[PDB]
RNA sequence: GGCACCUCGAUGUCGGCUCAUCGCAUCCUGGGGCUGUAGUCGGUCCCAAGGGUUGGGCUGUUCGCCCAUUAAAGCGGUACGCGAGCUGGGUUCAGAACGUCGUGAGACAGUUCGGUCCCUAUCCGUCGCGGGCGCAGGAAAUUUGAGAGGAGCUGUCCUUAG
RNA sequence: AUAAGUGCUGAAAGCAUCUAAGCAUGAAGCCCCCCUCAAGAUGAGAUUUCCCAUUCCGCAAGGAAGUAAGAUCCCUGAAAG
């Protein structure tokens, strides 16, 4: 769970969604995710 | 030199139904009405008002996401103390506070204010306590 | 003398700003905000102005 | 590729009916399911038939129809065969038994846990190490699946608590 | 909930049929009289109030005689009313005692405050004084008003004034022994309040 | 630090004592995510300001270092909080000396010993306590509660179970 | 009732997706529950009980003069000061 004003994809299966007006990223992976901000 | 009324007033007793209008727009009109200014024979300093009733306090609506954003802050004399109450909340209990301060605000600010005030009530449901007053019914307009 | 202008039209359903509109293209209404609102303490009279200017204005 | 756009069907007395205001109950084997939407949708009922539209095309719009489109065929479907998820415990003193419509759920916390299903949701235990709920509508199943998972959800180096059916669980090698 | 109202009598030891020791609370109170059964309808909440002992005709006056007349008792000098009772239990009238309590019952105890008058804020609050020597010219005096960007001291700076007199409570006491016959309570612990003054005894709400 | 904008017809300057109060960019206690997280422990990050956040030795010292505890020994703001509340140890007078500089009178963010801290509270403000009046008759009691305050902290041991 | 978080169902965008529609769970945190004050709350609240609506004047606008219930002055005091 990171918090970085910056996000990306950090491999290509993440992928990029929109929740509560915060931009999250999704991944089997659970090192990838992180919110923007 | 025209007439500047004094003692010379009839107060009206209105109604006006708070289920479906917006407290912005119903204030601001209650404000008018309670300021007298419909009326044609306006004086600053008599309080040519009119006695108004709402029905139906507990069901007014809120434009955008301020059913959970507007907070109502106030601030007890004692320091480092700050009370806070969001729009939905006092739906529950008391939305009678929510309109009294909502005209507390509309209307002007002084001695005459706390006695023009004086002459509103606010009631959840839609019964009055009085019909002694002969209460008529008044739509809103804008 | 403006707000009980501003009351006197309301209450025949007219805006003040149309009312005066009203009356500047119905001629040169020299009669000013304070004989108007003695027209509105003899209201009737008020009445028959804003008619005029109601009917003039279309 | 517009699933609010395809049909439903009534396959064997699946007494659906509208009601005042775009409100829908279904009475079928199963049980009966009701349901509240929003008028903007349009839901006409016909023989072995139902409508889905939408007024406009726009965002939202679009949104609400290809859901209320997959939850009529939900309704419809659980009311006409019923749902189940299964759920297969693991680990090595874990026990899990009926007591009634309460369970008893042992797991290493020094003491048992309690689970009341209420809505006509039902479960079945059928094994030591797998359990079993059966209701009629996906959600309360699926909410109550979760309410027994969030028991113990498993760990990522033995794998212990709950599991759903082929749940792949992460792997740790913890040395 | 149960409660009665007394008058506190006293305090002392007693010893428990085990070899350690207790002291008590010894409370005198004769059996009270409910006056007025409150009720929802036209009170907005359901009560008993009920008074507990009596008066001389002199210090009777008529307003409150009348009052009394429909329990048709002695006028009652003490008065007090209770919360959260059950509703159909108690009859206008009737008595309540002593013996609706039993030993070993966890109690909410309440009562007023022993009255002391205007101690300075050493006494009152208890904070510490300045040094007592070494040139120290601030012996007993209560601290600093506060900063200087505020313009003003904040309210509740707490400076001397009158103690007592407060009615105060004590949470959770046990009555060891109550003896009937001579309508008494005796309570493990220590009740507030000065002697033969008002005190009442509750049901813990915990 | 730069600028010189209010104050030289005076706005008392470090530190300490008494008293607090606020913010959160959280030291503990609360809830979680990731872990190169097996478990006992941790690392980071997020939500969280309710409360708490120790006694000594040394130096005027804040600061530090050390001793011993604690769950923790937080960071800051409020005229580097608080002298019409206190302290006067140091800087910030007049005496005297040392080192150095100056031919000298003398001088040193160099040191050392000694060295007068005024005020009867007017109005706000604060903490208590009274009198009047009001509450469309006059009284004695019992209350409702808008709305204010306070408390709102934690360890250790046993068992589950080696 | 929530925060971070964990979700259930599901389209937009045939899949996926705690999301926009809905349904949940979730903190020493918020409001209550605990204790105290509190109707000057001029919005001056409520309950029960007692006194009764006398004598004069302008007759009446309203005053004044004895009172009832009930208080007070004064005196003995303290558990209060």
């Amino acid at each position: 769970m990171k918090v970085r004003p910056s996000v990306k994809p950090i491999c290509e299966k993440c992928k990029v969604i929109r929740r509560k007006g915060k931009v999250m990223v999704i991944c089997e992976n659970p090192k990838h995710k992180q919110k923007q901000g | 030199t025209p007439m500047a009324n004094a003692s010379t007033i009839e107060r009206k007793w209105l109604v006006v139904d708070a289920a479906g209008k917006t407290l912005g727009r119903l204030s601001s009109e209650v404000a008018a009405i309670l300021r007298g200014k419909h009326k044609p024979t306006y004086t600053p300093h008599v309080d040519t008002g009119d006695h108004v009733i709402i029905i139906n306090a507990e069901k007014i609506e809120l434009t955008g996401k301020k059913l959970t954003d507007k907070i109502y802050y106030r601030h007890t004399q004692h320091p480092g103390g700050l009370k806070s109450r969001t729009a939905l909340e006092m739906r529950t209990n008391y939305p009678e506070k929510m309109l009294e301060l909502a005209i507390k605000g509309m209307l002007p600010k002084g001695s005459l204010g706390r006695q023009m005030f004086k002459k509103l009530n606010v009631y959840r449901g839609s019964e009055h306590p009085h019909e002694a007053q002969k209460p008529e019914v008044y739509e809103l307009r804008g | 003398w403006i707000t009980r202008i501003n009351a006197a039209a309301r209450m025949n359903g007219l805006s003040y700003s149309r009312l005066m509109h009203g009356l500047k293209l119905s001629g040169i209404e020299v009669n000013r905000k304070m004989l108007a609102d003695l027209a509105v303490n003899d209201l009737t009279a008020f009445n028959q102005l804003a008619d005029a200017a109601k009917a003039q204005l279309n | 590729s517009r699933v609010g756009k395809k049909l439903l069907e009534i396959p064997s007395d699946v007494t659906v009916t509208l009601n005042d205001n775009n409100t829908v109950a279904v009475k079928g084997p199963k049980g009966e399911l009701t349901r509240t939407f929003h008028p903007d949708m349009e839901i006409k009922v016909e023989d072995n038939v139902l409508t889905v539209a939408r007024p406009s095309d726009q965002k939202e719009h679009r949104a609400l129809h290809g859901t209320t489109r997959s939850l009529l065929g939900n309704m419809v479907e659980g009311v006409s065969k019923g749902f189940e998820r299964g759920l297969e415990l693991v680990g090595v003193g874990y026990r899990a038994s009926k007591s009634g419509n309460k369970l008893v759920l042992n797991v290493g916390y020094s003491h048992p846990v309690e689970i009341v299903p209420e809505e006509g949701i039902e479960i079945e235990v059928p094994s030591q190490t797998k359990v079993v709920v059966k209701g009629t509508d996906k959600e309360r199943v699926g909410a109550i699946a979760a309410n027994i998972r969030a028991v113990r959800s498993p760990e990522p180096y033995k794998g212990k608590g709950i599991r759903y059916e082929g749940e792949v669980v992460r792997r740790k090698e913890g040395k | 909930t149960k409660g009665i109202l007394g008058r506190k009598i006293g305090m002392t030891q007693v010893f428990a049929e085990n070899g350690d020791l207790i002291p008590v609370t010894v409370i005198e109170a004769a059996p009270n009289v409910v006056l007025q059964k409150k009720t929802a309808e036209n009170d907005g909440y359901e009560a008993i109030q009920l008074g507990f002992d009596d008066k001389r005709e002199k210090l009777s006056n008529k307003p409150e005689k009348g009052h009394v007349a429909k329990a048709e008792t002695a006028p009652k000098r003490f008065v007090k009313e209770l919360r959260g009772v059950e509703m159909d239990a108690y009859e206008v009238g009737q008595e309540v005692k002593v013996e609706i309590f039993s030993a070993g019952e966890i109690v909410d105890v309440t009562g007023v405050s022993k009255g002391k008058g205007f101690q300075g804020a050493i006494k009152r609050h208890g904070q510490s004084r300045g040094p007592m020597s070494h040139g120290s010219r601030y012996h007993r005096r209560p601290g600093s008003m506060g900063p200087v960007d505020p313009n003003r001291v904040f309210k509740g700076k707490l400076l001397p004034g009158r103690m007592g007199g407060e009615q105060i409570t004590v949470q959770n006491l046990e009555i060891v022994k109550v003896d009937a016959e001579r309508n008494l309570l005796l309570i493990k612990g220590n009740v507030p309040g000065a002697k033969k003054s008002l005190i009442t005894v509750k049901s813990a709400v915990k």
